[PDB]
């Protein structure tokens, strides 16, 4: 859109996931600094009433807040002025079956705002877990339009959130990835009708590939690589779902994503490359027609997940010339900045120094380079295989900052062991698996099993590490920077934190009443300005707090791995807003009250 | 002098209540060495009953297991088994092989996971079609460490309904369920002479016997001189649980 | 004990409901007043992991705080130093079926501490809802041992709070009362044997009265009926369980407390005053003997509850003798002022001018003046009866002033309707009930359903009311008084607010994630006064909220009355701790971080 | 041509598939008089039939209710029922009045509520040792303004598992649990002739009778004219079912 741009320009506002279309989560506010960064107190606080993860960041757009929640996906809207009046609600009637079949992951993403023309109201857009999307007006909360996306019965389930180009509303696909592969869908944000879909792996019609795909590196793949990799049929069950963020470009009228990981988990079933999966891809938003794609990691073998985030800068490279860049960290270990215009690779790195999986990455040829000690073979103890199933990153937004041109990111601190067997049975029957454990790294104590997370200041370009900071729980959710030289960020120990931008030391601390896997947000209503927080506890970090589950090897060894945060925390969900010196609405007690 | 068996909750073989086949026969025996049996419970399903219920010293004698299983010793064996189709009653579906077309065009069918039928399915190039149904007929929850099956009631059932056309099965997994049935079904023993496409040949049949500790050759020694004492109680008991029985060597 | 009277005095304690043997909730602290209550705001946060009714305050013994749940009853211990780490957690499995038989009430009400001697550590005691009383330790939280009282069979569900007097630990009854009786129990602290066990109806050997029994008041009944007010054998299944609080009188060595309403709801089966059902008793600490009951309500038709709290004060009264009194509030609209030494009658008095359902009280003679009017059982529609089935006064806390000689409280305000029918059916068989309406009171308003509660100062001996202030729902939960001229309570809404002592005038309103039902705390760590409050809403007012209800007629018309709640809060539970300027223990960031 | 049958969930009077004695009673009927037979269902139970299903201008026409009913009108009665004793065989157990002895040694008893058999336990002395077993038949929710009762399914399996020695039951709603129990129980008619200490007669026996608005007489007519038309068919159906039919007088 082109009215969204204005309204992100403006600092009252939070229209979109990453603030921007450039997904920064960078803010031109000074009026929080370090001067006067030990005076933030806590303005006001609500409750959701649910006990499950809660992600993202609420919208403000116009004097109102927008609040969802986790599994049955309830929405809320709040008036700024007046914080206890709830303006509508909105909690949907889903089917019993639905829980059944996704029990494990009950999380969302966010909501979607579309300014709406003359002549049609301002939307706000969501999902539901069932598979249904639906449009509501910002005012009032009816419903226009609703339709069905995914099935139930394959077994689909609707985490996502959308995103808003343009006139069109782009939604993905996600769920249990057992016998279905994935998809991305465009609808009309007015009427709800199918514009285009496209497949990740398949046949080139059903991959709508453009003419120039992949024109100025043809050594990446070109043309019948979405059959030609896997052997026979395979592709029907391939997968590649996304369920990561999205970056759009004015400019060059494009889209840029990441795809997932492919099915099944046995790599001796699926030999090949696997084409067009853990693919970073960019897509026209009109036609939806691919500009070029590039592979990250050919034939996975430790069940990764390329859905990280992708961010957009403009910087000059070694030689000295000003280039547009997108930036993607990924959970094998491994950074990348390319060109958002071709695709042309400009730099790969490694997180940390303790990465094994991987010795270095090939800019010429764009191939890792593999160490086959800490790979994945039968019959062998793969043993401190860094980094484990989760990774080093995660599906938390990192942040950005222009002046500086420095990344701020939080980086798991976890190591996997791997032991596959085979047990047999009475009539020529056998069952095939593989264990899994999971254990601080070097830097941590393994006895007493602390120091899973750090947090670190990274430059695209030279490659160096400004400065490095350690957690006692993994950082999960992101950060956000400010112009006041400051970097915000929550803790799975129930804390807000605030650090400096140029040294890191820790100027300001706050206990939340939970865990927070999100990540903050700031905006001004007048003269004052307001940083805004989630709070709740789950997804794979909780699960056995959430579950309540003893045993080590369940939930793939994170169980184990986070077996002493039931000593810090407990469960619950909601959203919390500090301000300088505890200013905030009700300061006249008078305001708000029956007469 | 009491005999200590090692059981487990798996339905229709043993159950707490005693009336599995597996209980029935285990007493019989029992009886027929004149000590009482103990019934020694654990938790995991009976494919972990040996490693951890064998060789960890605490139950005596494993039950049912194939013949010459190379991990531990096996004893004479008693009955043989095998897979077998189950369709409906008069539908003119008669399947007799695993080479007939009709194979290729019906709706759906179920098997079980790691078995010979899911093998076969790959070599006909189907699995492709049925693996969202079979993942479906139990919730779409199959981790790597634990071990999930269908369980035997679950697939008369559904062939029993309409969902799937035709099935494969175990025979004592669905022997009592098959003759309670409302609706008329009905089987047919699979050819032990089934080829898949590259040739490797499946077997179809097997044997039963019992499986003891590699040391206790005296316990062997009671076992199969106490098995043809009790011979015709035991094939009364199989004959009357309805369990198709192939003729031994 | 004696040791308890020593640790009540210091400042820095809160080890008893009430604060006191006297149960006054008043604080000689005046660090926070009224020069400086604007700067209050939140030092830390702690949530729970359940969504139930939070009631009571937690307790405060040498730098501990001790936290108590609802259903499945769990405990957790913190420390004020670093208040993340929990230094140890209780959390029960219970029989399943408890959760069966009792659907409505899920909730209880404290714990209880004693010191110990040298030989034998301090204990926490506790109560669970299957019928089971433990005793914990206060530094490792272990069992010491574990006795039945009740049974689920018949019916009998625990919701009540211990109490603790010299060595002894005192148990009542809760539950369905359907088939029971109800009775007292006392239990050696240190081991757990039965001393004494107290019925409420039957012969006067189970009475366990003494030989002085009502001597200088022999108009109120002496012996003998405890059967002969009721017809037949009723009295084995005529109720009268307790369920509120207790006072206690060292100089006296008396316990006071009082009894719940008879059984069953029909008042044509039951006929007779039904006596020692909805009485005021004190009895013996050691052998449990009675001294004194007195009858408020003689043969209840309106099911009401006189289970409200007691407290003692010292007074001159209206001739210029100081005496020693004790104040009860009842649900029935009337306020009692007797002596704790024998019981004579000395003040008895209406809480507002709208209760139209007694004209009034004799002093002389004791008996209440009734209204025909609003009176039930009249086989037809009786309009305008005030207070309602939940009645003037809630099951909270209040206040008093010494100095100033006040009582705040918190009354409710609605009013209701009554109509009874017959249904016939097939064979025989016939259903006879009766539905009930909720609505406003006439200082309300009753188009918006709003203005259902007030706030009130007053004075026994003369019965003037110094302040009178309204609110927008009912106050339920209890006030707290302070030295510095305060009066802290909180509010439905999810608001906690301190009002001024002498006028009334509102100077401080913070708003907390959901509803409270508890009155709140004070204490002192370190030269600094720290304010801690529950929150969490269910209950009574909040059926409709917590089990999804739409009908008006469901929960005794609780639904109508409180239909517009679901506007301003949600569900929640956990606790919020308040401090001047933010001052906590987290000033420097660096305490309580990794290495 | 339709009925308009009035409808709501209990059994085993009234299911939604069709099975209890209602449905094949109403069918029957409206099969006799040339109409086909339509439900209208309300959700909640019996006791609201009348109040708000009749007179609301929804459904027609009540199946079951008391002779002379003063509320509505009411056609020819076609059966004749009552209140029945239940007792397990073996316990030698012989019981024929309500003034034995033995009733006031038997360790339980299960009644209904607002049911004569409740005003007598009341009348000789028992309710208060039998009145926490009652409520707890049911879970302890017995609001003023909701309906509750003992489903005779309950009741049945209280007699049967041996928890209750002797009950108190209307024949058409435990007729078929009776019949298929698995213990074999035993009835016995409860004698008219019964008197209470105060002297007020409780009747034990009742007819069983359509009823219809007060204006509508020519279904009325209708109604009264094919009685007699499928009188056969519902003493069949009577007699398969199992109720205790007395005649009529």
């Amino acid at each position: 859109n082109d009215k969204l741009v204005e309204l992100s320009k403006s600092d009252d506002n939070w229209v979109m996931p990453g603030k921007n279309y450039d997904s920064n989560n960078f803010s031109d506010l000074k009026q929080i600094n370090k001067g006067n960064v030990k005076q933030l107190r806590p303005a006001w606080t609500f409750s959701t009433g649910l006990l499950n993860g809660h992600e993202g960041a609420p919208l403000v757009v116009d004097g109102k807040m927008y609040i969802h929640t986790s599994f049955p996906n309830n929405t809320f809207a709040l008036g700024l002025d007046d914080p206890g009046t709830i303006l509508w609600q909105d909690k949907p009637k889903q089917n019993p079956a639905a829980r059944a079949v996704a029990c494990c992951d009950l999380v969302n993403r966010g909501l979607a705002y579309w300014p709406g023309d003359g002549k049609t109201p301002a939307l706000i857009l969501k999902t539901q877990l069932d598979g249904n999307v639906a449009a509501l007006n910002a005012e009032t909360g009816e419903t226009v339009w609703k339709v069905e996306n995914s099935d139930i019965k394959v077994g689909s389930t609707l985490t996502i959130a959308p995103y808003v180009v343009k006139d069109k509303v782009i939604i993905g696909s996600s769920g249990a990835e057992l016998g279905v592969r994935g998809y991305l869908t465009a609808y009309d944000v007015k009427t709800g009708e199918q514009v285009w879909r496209a497949y990740a792996t398949g046949p080139d019609k059903d991959l709508l590939l453009a003419s120039d795909f992949n024109i100025k590196n043809p050594h990446y793949g070109q043309k019948g690589l979405g059959t030609g990799t896997w052997e026979g049929d395979a592709w029907k069950i391939g997968g590649g779902t996304n369920w990561g963020w999205y970056a759009y470009d004015p400019g060059t009228n494009l889209i840029y994503f990441g795809t997932g990981n492919p099915a099944p988990w046995n790599e001796t079933m699926r030999p090949g490359d696997n084409k067009w999966t853990m693919t970073i891809f960019g897509r026209d938003a009109d036609t939806g027609e691919a500009k070029f794609g590039y592979q990250k990691t050919p034939h996975d073998e430790w069940d990764y997940a390329g859905v990280n985030v992708m961010m957009l800068s403009e910087q000059k490279d070694k030689d000295g010339k000003a280039r547009k860049l997108l930036t993607h960290p990924d959970r094998n270990g491994i950074v990348y900045t390319l060109d958002r215009t071709d695709g042309a690779l400009v730099s790969a790195n490694k997180l940390d120094d303790t990465v094994n999986v991987f010795k270095s990455v090939d800019l010429k040829t764009g191939q890792p380079v593999r160490d086959p000690e800490y790979g994945t073979r039968m019959d062998h103890l793969a043993k401190d295989i860094c980094p484990s199933a989760m990774g080093y990153h995660n599906q938390g937004h990192d942040s950005y900052d222009p002046k500086r041109e420095l990344f701020f990111m939080g980086i798991n601190h976890i190591c996997m062991d791997w032991e596959p067997f085979m047990l047999p049975y009475r009539a020529g029957q056998f069952f095939v698996g593989a264990t899994l454990n999971m254990y601080p790294g070097p830097k941590g104590d393994r006895q007493n099993y602390e120091g899973l997370g750090q947090i670190k200041a990274y430059n695209a370009i030279t490659g160096d590490y400004k400065w490095e900071k350690m957690e006692r729980f993994a950082v999960w959710g992101g950060t956000m920077a400010t112009a006041g030289d400051l970097v915000f960020y929550g803790t799975l120990d129930g804390y807000l934190k605030a650090r400096d931008s140029d040294t890191g030391d820790l100027l300001w601390k706050f206990k939340i009443p939970s865990g927070a896997i999100g990540y903050p947000m700031t905006y001004t209503h007048k003269g004052t300005q307001y940083v805004a927080i989630y709070y709740g506890v789950g997804g794979w970090p909780g699960v056995g707090l959430v579950f309540d589950l003893a045993d080590p090897t369940a939930g793939l060894g994170a169980v184990g791995a986070f077996k002493k945060l039931a000593n810090y925390t407990q469960m619950g969900g909601g959203v919390v807003v500090f301000s300088l010196d505890g200013k905030g609405p009700y300061d006249d007690p008078n305001v708000g009250e029956w007469k | 002098g009491t005999l200590r068996v090692c059981a487990a909750e798996q339905p229709p073989l043993s159950m707490k209540d005693g009336s599995g086949l597996e209980n029935r026969i285990a007493t019989t025996v029992a009886e027929a060495m004149g000590r009482k049996a103990q019934f020694v419970w654990l938790g995991k399903p009976a494919i972990y009953l040996v490693r951890d219920g064998l060789e960890k010293k605490t139950c005596d004698v494993v039950i049912g297991l194939d013949a010459d299983d190379p991990r531990v010793l096996t004893s004479k064996p008693y009955y043989r088994s095998g897979y077998v189709f189950l369709t409906r009653a008069d539908k003119d579906l008669d399947i007799k092989s695993w080479s007939d077309p009709r194979l290729k065009e019906v709706s759906h069918m179920v098997v079980g996971f790691g078995t010979p039928g899911e093998a076969m399915l790959k070599d006909i190039g189907r699995y492709e079609e049925d693996m969202a149904y079979l993942y479906s007929l139990v919730n779409f929850r199959a981790p790597r460490n634990q071990y999930t099956q269908i369980d035997p009631a679950r697939m008369v059932s559904e062939v029993a309904t309409g969902k799937a056309e035709v099935g494969v099965a175990f025979g004592p997994d669905v022997a009592r369920y098959v003759r309670d049935s409302s609706t008329k079904l009905r089987m047919t023993p699979v050819p032990d002479d089934t080829q898949a496409s590259d040739g490797r040949k499946m077997p179809q049949s097997f044997d039963q016997a019992m499986g003891v500790r590699k040391d206790d050759t005296a316990l062997k020694a009671e076992i199969d001189a106490a098995l043809e004492k009790a011979k015709p109680k035991i094939e009364a008991i199989l004959k009357e649980e309805g369990v198709p029985v192939l003729p031994v060597s």
